[PDB]
């Protein structure tokens, strides 16, 4: 299956984001034949959304809308950067993008070379305060334009920023690429045999004769998989996406529990104190009706299992409504094996209100 | 002599488009002062180009002088731009000058701003506005920010700090729109008792029973939109009528502004928009 990349659009309402993407379908089309817009290079699927709100991103990002790879920065070379040009890319920073490059727009209305360096200079330099790698940025010049209407030099720019979605966003790694996780859904005995956990392969692959490490919520145990079964029938191997039994040596029925992963050892850690993004749902979402306080103490539901967590809120932050976005450090009552980047579900009484990302693992 | 070093000179002065320096200095013979007047005149004009777009997003800012305070909405286009240090300092200048003067006539507001307004929009090229001011009175005032997106104003007499914060969050989580319950006057208590009569009737009750169940439904209306008749957000077993009792305070005013209140949120469909184009 051919390799797929999430970007997105980010810059000025003016400077012809959309003008772009659509020129990039049509010359990406024309040159290699055949919400959210899709195109194809030779080597890569693209799936392409806009970000024109900084709110309105973060809460797609929580509720699910996947991170985008990168983004292409959109500013027009007529104008340079905008004041906001500083908060489209601190957007950037915030969500952590991996890369951004940028599409200097309407470069056809600009004669002067000397004023496309100024432009270009600025951009280096307002990506590099924060933290972007300004000096070696892909900045094509080109105009969405005039190459929307066919003019041969201009669609070679489209083809140039499609080489560096190409080139400079590296392939996403897949599943099955990345060292092993099952999350652990239910425990039997089997006389005669051992323990079996089951659950769906999230990451990477299981095969007979693999150490494993059992993490999260109590102390970190090894066990060797001494088999692996698919609706009673062995398996060589489980892969990711594969719902599986997985055979345990050793290790006992009681010592193991909902809630916990299986993991290649040494690649998943236990914690319980992070920070997160959150979103509260709102009351016509099936969120809560009411605000909540510094001493609202939630679940934090990770895969299989409810944690409870208490929480802190940002400075001068008092309150939370139904439908907001907001940080929070949360601390839970015991580890569950967590990453920067894990989903989880906010939830009062077994049902959700809420959705997070762990942004950054504290202890 | 309209060196790019120029350009770049009166581009870090203006933060006007690049584009538009060049011009703006060629025009003026190379004199930064004079540019920056022309392009005074041609910012208007690109102001009014602007003028007709949606402005629903900006922020709401509060500020207390004593006995007065003051609540403002200026808004832009996006919340990029509602964020934006310069966007950031106008809106509080425009706070500032409103509290100095006791402005409540937006028109004045607006008047006194308008060429620093224009200024702004020709640099950010978003439509921005000020939209609307009002003044709260009071022995004791308090204000609360949920954010850049809703303020409140509260007036208060015998409540502390904390307590006039408290009931401020209060009514920015649930909006009332009077303080007391009988602050309803009689004439729409009477308006939403047909109301409700109309809908109990049709639904089958009978005459007799319907009356009084319209009845207890015009103490559950009062009591919903009336500060003092709310259930405190904080502590909902009680109402902020009792909060206030157990404090021996009252409330004597209050004022909630949201950004973009009564103006039509814009969908936006960007793959049918990217179609579009794709003629
Ligand atoms: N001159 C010129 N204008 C462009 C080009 N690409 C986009 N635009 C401008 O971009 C504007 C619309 O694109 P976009 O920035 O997405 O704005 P929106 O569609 O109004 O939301 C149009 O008014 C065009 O003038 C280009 O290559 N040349």
């Amino acid at each position: 299956t051919k390799p797929h990349v999430n970007v997105g659009t980010i810059g000025h309402v003016d400077h012809g984001k959309t003008t772009l993407t659509a020129a990039i379908t049509t010359v990406l089309a024309k040159t290699y034949g055949g919400s959210h817009v899709e195109y194809d290079t030779p080597t890569r699927h693209y799936a392409h959304v806009d970000c024109p709100g900084h709110a309105d991103y973060v809460k797609n990002m929580i509720t699910g809308a996947a991170q985008m790879d990168g983004a292409i920065l959109v500013v027009a070379a007529t104008d340079g950067p905008m004041p906001q040009t500083r908060e489209h890319i601190l957007l950037g920073r915030q969500v952590g993008v991996p890369y951004i490059i940028v599409f200097l727009n309407k470069c056809d209305m600009v004669d002067d070379e000397e004023l496309l360096e100024l432009v270009e200079m600025e951009v280096r330099e307002l990506l590099s305060q924060y933290d972007f790698p300004g000096d070696d940025t892909p900045i094509v010049r080109g105009s969405a334009l005039k190459a929307l209407e066919g003019d041969a030099e201009w669609e070679a720019k489209i083809l140039e920023l499609a080489g560096f979605l190409d080139s400079y966003i590296p392939e996403p790694e897949r599943a099955i690429d990345k060292p092993f996780l099952l999350p652990i859904e239910d425990v039997f005995s089997i006389s005669g045999r051992g323990t079996v956990v089951t659950g769906r392969v999230e990451r990477g692959i299981i095969k007979v004769g693999e150490e494993v490490e059992i993490v999260g919520i109590k102390e970190t145990q090894k066990s060797t998989c001494t088999g692996v079964e698919m609706f009673r029938k062995l398996l060589d191997e489980g892969r990711a996406g594969e719902n599986v039994g997985v055979l345990l040596r050793g290790i006992k029925r009681e010592e193991i529990e909902r809630g916990q992963v299986l993991a290649k050892p040494g690649t998943i850690k236990p914690h319980t104190k992070f920070e997160s993004e959150v979103y509260i749902l709102s009351k016509d979402e099936g969120g809560r009706h009411t605000p909540f306080f510094k001493g609202y103490r939630p679940q934090f539901y990770f895969r299989t299992t409810d944690v409870t967590g208490t929480i802190e809120l940002p400075e001068g932050v008092e309150m939370v409504m139904p439908g907001d976005n907001i940080k929070m450090v949360v601390t839970l009552i015991h580890p569950i094996a967590m990453d920067d980047g894990l989903r989880f579900a906010i939830r009062e009484g077994g049902r959700t209100v809420g959705a997070g990302v762990v942004a950054k693992v504290l202890g | 002599e309209i060196t790019a070093s120029l350009v770049k000179e009166l581009r870090e002065r203006t933060g006007a488009g690049m584009m538009d320096c060049k011009k703006a200095l060629t025009e003026a013979n190379g004199d930064i002062e004079l540019a920056i007047e022309n392009m005074r005149k041609s910012g208007a004009i690109k102001a009014a180009k602007k003028a007709g777009n949606v402005a629903a997003d900006g922020v709401i800012k509060t500020k207390i002088d004593g006995n007065y305070g003051i609540i403002l909405e200026v808004n832009c286009q996006t919340d990029f731009v509602a964020k934006d240090a310069g966007f950031q300092a106008f809106a509080d200048k425009v706070l500032d000058a409103a509290v100095a003067g006791k402005i409540t006539d937006v028109e004045v507001l607006k008047a006194q701003f308008e060429e620093e307004r224009v200024a702004l929009v020709a640099k950010i090229g978003e439509n921005i506005n000020i939209r609307r001011v009002a003044a709260l009175e009071g022995d004791v005032l308090g204000s609360y920010q949920h954010g850049a997106r809703i303020g409140v104003l509260v007036a208060a007499k015998g409540a502390d700090e904390e307590l006039v914060k408290h009931i401020a969050m209060h009514v920015a989580a649930s909006k009332p729109e009077f303080i007391k319950p009988e602050d309803v006057s009689a004439e729409v208590v009477e308006k939403e008792y047909q109301v409700q009569l109309d809908i109990a009737m049709q639904s089958g009750k009978p005459k007799e029973i319907a009356e009084k169940m319209v009845e207890g439904r015009m103490k559950k209306f009062t009591g919903e939109v009336s500060l003092t008749g709310q259930p405190f957000v904080m502590e909902p077993s009680k109402t902020v009528g009792q909060l206030l009792k157990e404090h021996n305070a009252e409330v004597t005013g209050f004022i909630r502004f949201e950004v973009g209140e009564g103006i039509e949120k814009v969908e936006t469909d960007f793959a049918a928009e990217v179609a579009a184009m794709s003629k």
